[PDB]
RNA sequence: AUCAGAGUGGCGCAGCGGAAGCGUGGUGGGCCCAUAACCCACAGGUCCCAGGAUCGAAACCUGGCUCUGAUACCA
RNA sequence: AUGUAAA
RNA sequence: CCGACUUUGUGAAAUGA
RNA sequence: UUGUUGGUCUUCAACGAGGAAUGCCUAGUAAGCGCGAGUCAUCAGCUCGCGUUGACUACGUCCCUGCCCUUUGUACACACCG
RNA sequence: GGUGAAAUUCUUGGAUUUAUGAAAGACGAACAACUGCGAAAGCAUUUGCCAAGGAUGUUUUCAUUAAUCAAGAACGAAAGUUGGGGGCUCGAAGACGAUCAGAUACCGUCCUAGUCUCAACCAUAAACGAUGCCGACCAGGGAUCGGCGGAUGUUGCUUAUAGGACUCCGCCGGCACCUUAUGAGAAAUCAAAGUCUUUGGGUUCCGGGGGGAGUAUGGUCGCAAGGCUGAAACUUAAAGGAAUUGA
């Protein structure tokens, strides 16, 4: 029995969003920041560790046994490199007791995008 | 950009000197 | 309710830390002896040391 | 909260080898938010590897349209297709030319759709030169051949036979067998088949393709 | 003094090269001057690959790979050690 | 000329009788090669002048002083 | 942030 | 401006009784 | 004498383990404990030597302060206190 | 959401996230390069049309018609200006939240003009190769771009061949690059910055120590911003270029 795990793995946060095979109903949506105290801990891979353990437990308690993963970065006119939490989420969400069906990156990549935040010289810090 | 901003200062100063001439015209 | 799990340090990879004070080791799990994980360890640790380990699925990354 | 939800069995048409691609769920049918007519248009995203029980076709995602339900059993018809991003990014590399084309097609069944084709030149064996670039007019010539060949293979009966030309990769492997006189074009494919506007419901027309 | 033969960008026979955005600071630098690397990373590093082959439902499945062509400006490349300051003589080679 | 308003730390200001503070400023250490800056401590005032009532006043009432703000119109 | 005029 | 009654009839479904 | 010193009786203070900060130290080492010498007519809380008892921690790192080499940059050479 | 960390901000009137779809305007990834075209600025989605163009090939023609060019003329990024259309993203000014001693800044949120298009202006950029244009000689090589010529030798082609892709060799014309002085140079460096005191192919522009200054004044062009042309008084003993050592 198959679900779909939308792993939004950006910086500053990480989302683990499980739906049915259509994407129209969210069985469970556990967020890394739901599982930590620090607005800086909300993006560390550990947050994704336990926020994926709870996805797995609330997924066994709903029935779907195998999971089509779909990883996704910030996308658009931003980074395309997944946040630290992507690999942590896959690692924990596989070994917490679960079956992964198919991996795929669905990060938004534009044929070419609108102007990107920062100005010409960009973020100089 | 001390060269550029010196040029911009003289641009402003010359604008104001021009204004004083359209006053005392 | 995590049950504290055990490992042996097969090799000491290095000595990370800003002040060079956290040994980074590579541990092998006693209860099932095919799980090998890179962890951080503080203080003097040599090869073959058995480490108790409260929480298991965290690992460090090379030159953390 | 998740107890008024019934699952449903998504079964794909007979033009695919494998069945029962998955399980969906809806809130229990009230009136005014009846489930059956309420959703009726799920777009499922399923790779073709588990519809053909193979791994050579692990790329080539098919998007399928839920269009009717019959007693705890969701009917389906083909709705489009695409590559996986890993596939396409693996294909597109430096030091060669990437060739692409696109065409509007109206198959005999009153379906309007769009074809996107893609191609990549070969390094012939003994090629000592580090690069393989065409020259921007042979590009246009084989883009024109792709247009002609793809419309030729189209204007067929139905999405049935169109998709069963898709399944064994008919279009690609007789694009280069049509143009190996300009460039070899290793990895000719059809990335995307976008169904723009479907005609109508036509339950009877659904039934023999999906039994 | 002229630091480099080509100026740090390979522009000959052109007058204008379309700019791009640094992937880190979003600075607009010309496409022929930006440090451009095509990183192809594993989805997971090799210490967590056995554990996913022990979870793939269908056998014989190979891990996808992240292909992405990241761009950097010179500032961010230097700061992140994509490239390094090399000696007057070593500076010239392109290997 | 009448009528309000305010007189509190060195300066600008908070305060509702048991009863005095805020920033800053000053004093002594600390960091620095040294000055800032920063960290830690220290001392404050005739609560405008003179009375009364009040358990209990700088506040409450009144008299005296100094500044500011208003109103001084129809002929 | 900065650095005797007292050579 | 909006609310109710009135011209204001027909049958149908979903939620309250 | 502004008591050299040493006794005797009495007088019985602060000091509740010390803020900001900062120093020294890797094996008979730190620290505790006394002796001898220098000074000296007398005055040793100091300095230099000496032994006695005798550890915790670490066997590292360049994070702080600095040092050495190489590369790089410089509008500095009284040299970044430029 | 965002950051190193924050807050402004959005959010149980259901934000963020997921799927389907529609509108808008912008942009055209990857392919994409020491690669092409263009007088320079500049030009990357498709097809069609319209004119133009360099090279190549030529046992075609004209026969010196040429080179560079005060005056004069065409194009000339971005910004900017007048006025329609559009108003996604981004964003001067402006308003906030942080930081800081201050923070009118870097950082984060909102954002006006603007970014886009049309009609018309403007005439400047480190508009760069900091290298005017035409010509000749001189040193070597492999790449690569286009055209052409010659080789046999295989194409997931070709009713067979030819032709297309590819391998080899050679010509021109490109964009460049690698090695070396026998050269040049203050050197850095340069195969053109060489053929320069053994100084003379032709031609246009242009500099005469640093400031004052591309300033004042005059002229002229421009709606305006400004552009082109452009001194003096006075002051100063150095300013500056390349490379060496040290710090
Ligand atoms: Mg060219
Ligand atoms: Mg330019
Ligand atoms: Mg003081
Ligand atoms: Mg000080
Ligand atoms: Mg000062
Ligand atoms: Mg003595
Ligand atoms: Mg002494
Ligand atoms: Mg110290
Ligand atoms: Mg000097
Ligand atoms: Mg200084
Ligand atoms: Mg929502
Ligand atoms: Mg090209
Ligand atoms: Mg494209
Ligand atoms: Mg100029
Ligand atoms: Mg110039
Ligand atoms: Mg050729
Ligand atoms: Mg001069
Ligand atoms: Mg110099
Ligand atoms: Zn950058």
């Amino acid at each position: 029995v198959f679900g779909v795990a939308h792993i939004f793995a950006s910086f500053n946060d990480t989302f683990i969003h499980v739906t049915d095979l259509s994407g129209r109903e969210t069985l469970v949506r556990i967020t890394g920041g739901m599982k930590v105290k620090a607005d800086r801990d909300e993006s560390s891979p550990y947050a994704a560790m336990l926020a994926s353990q709870d996805v797995a437990t609330r997924c066994k308690e709903l029935g779907i046994t195998a999971l089509h993963i779909k990883l996704r970065a910030t996308g658009g006119n931003k980074t395309k490199t997944p946040g630290p939490g992507a690999q942590s989420a896959l690692r924990a969400l596989a070994r917490s007791g679960m079956k992964i069906g198919r991996i795929e990156d669905v990060t938004p990549v534009p044929t070419d995008s609108t102007r990107r935040k920062g100005g010409r010289r960009g973020r100089r810090l | 950009m001390r060269a550029k901003w010196k040029k911009k200062r003289m641009r402003r100063l010359k604008r104001k000197r021009r204004k004083m001439r359209q006053r005392s015209k | 309710d995590t049950q504290v799990k055990l490992a042996v340090v097969v090799k000491v990879m290095g000595r990370t830390g800003s002040r060079g004070q956290v040994t980074q080791v590579r541990v092998k799990f006693l209860d099932d002896q095919n799980r090998l994980i890179m962890r951080n360890v503080k203080g003097p640790v040599r090869e073959g040391d058995i480490l108790t380990l409260l929480e298991s699925e965290r690992e460090a990354r090379r030159l953390r | 909260p998740f107890t008024k939800k019934q699952w449903y069995d998504i079964k794909a048409p007979l033009l695919f080898t494998s069945r029962n691609v998955g399980k969906t769920l809806v809130s229990r049918t009230q009136g005014t938010k009846i489930a059956s007519e309420g959703l009726k248009h799920r777009v499922f995203e399923v790779s073709l590897a588990d519809l053909q029980n193979d791994e050579d076709q692990a790329y080539r995602k098919i998007r399928l349209r839920a269009e009717d339900v019959q007693g705890m059993n969701v009917l389906t018809n083909f709705w489009g297709m695409d590559f996986t991003t890993d596939k396409l990014r693996s294909l597109v590399r430096k030091w060669q030319t990437l060739i692409e084309a696109h065409v509007d097609v109206k198959t005999t069944d009153n379906y309007m759709l769009r074809m996107f084709a893609i191609g990549f030149t070969k390094r012939r064996p003994n090629q000592v030169k580090r690069t393989c670039y065409a020259q921007a007019s042979q590009i246009r010539q084989i883009r024109r051949k792709m247009v002609e060949i793809m419309v030729n293979q189209a204007a067929s009966c139905d999405l049935k036979e169109l998709v069963n030309k898709f399944i064994p990769e008919v279009i690609g492997k007789e694009i280069e067998k049509a143009t190996s006189s300009i460039f070899p074009l290793q990895n000719v494919y059809v990335r995307k088949v976008k169904i723009l506007k479907a005609p109508k419901f036509d339950l009877g027309k659904l039934m023999e393709v999906h039994g | 003094t002229f630091k480099r033969r080509n100026g740090g960008r390979n522009k000959h026979g052109r007058g204008h090269v379309k700019y791009i955005r640094c992937s880190n600071c979003a600075k607009c630098c010309p496409k022929d001057k930006a440090i451009k690397r095509f990183l192809v990373r594993n989805i997971v590093e090799q210490a967590a690959v056995r554990d996913v082959q022990e979870a793939c439902v269908h056998d014989g499945y190979v891990l996808p790979k992240l292909y992405a062509k990241v761009h950097h400006c010179v500032s961010c490349a230097i700061h992140a050690h994509i490239v390094r300051v090399r000696s007057r003589e070593n500076r010239r080679n392109r290997e």
